[PDB]
């Protein structure tokens, strides 16, 4: 990020928490009450369900 | 590995070969950013020159 006036080094570490997370934390999925994902598929208009 | 093991068998598979190109050298540049910064010259400039 910058280095201040002596030779120290300012990283993003001595500023931030840097981690590896998601994008949105707004939704959270549970399948019989354990962690889970999934895809909810929408048909099209106009195409067979099947 | 998969090409080794078409090398075998030559009754039955005959010119399997790559479509694309082999990996060729490359010249790496390596921005030292605490050099870049000790000096007044900004990443930015550096990448818009090169």
């Amino acid at each position: 990020l910058k280095v201040n006036q002596d030779g120290s080094q300012v990283r993003l570490r001595d500023v931030a928490k840097i981690e590896l997370g998601g994008e949105s934390y707004d939704v959270v999925a549970k399948f019989n009450g354990q962690p889970a994902s999934g895809l909810g598929i929408k048909l099209a208009t106009g195409a067979n369900a099947l | 590995q998969l090409f080794g093991m078409v090398a075998q068998h030559p009754d039955v598979l005959t010119g399997v070969r790559p479509n694309g190109l082999e990996d060729t050298p490359q010249f790496k540049i390596d921005i030292d950013q605490e050099k870049a910064q000790a000096l007044g010259v900004s990443i930015s400039d550096i990448n818009t020159t090169l």
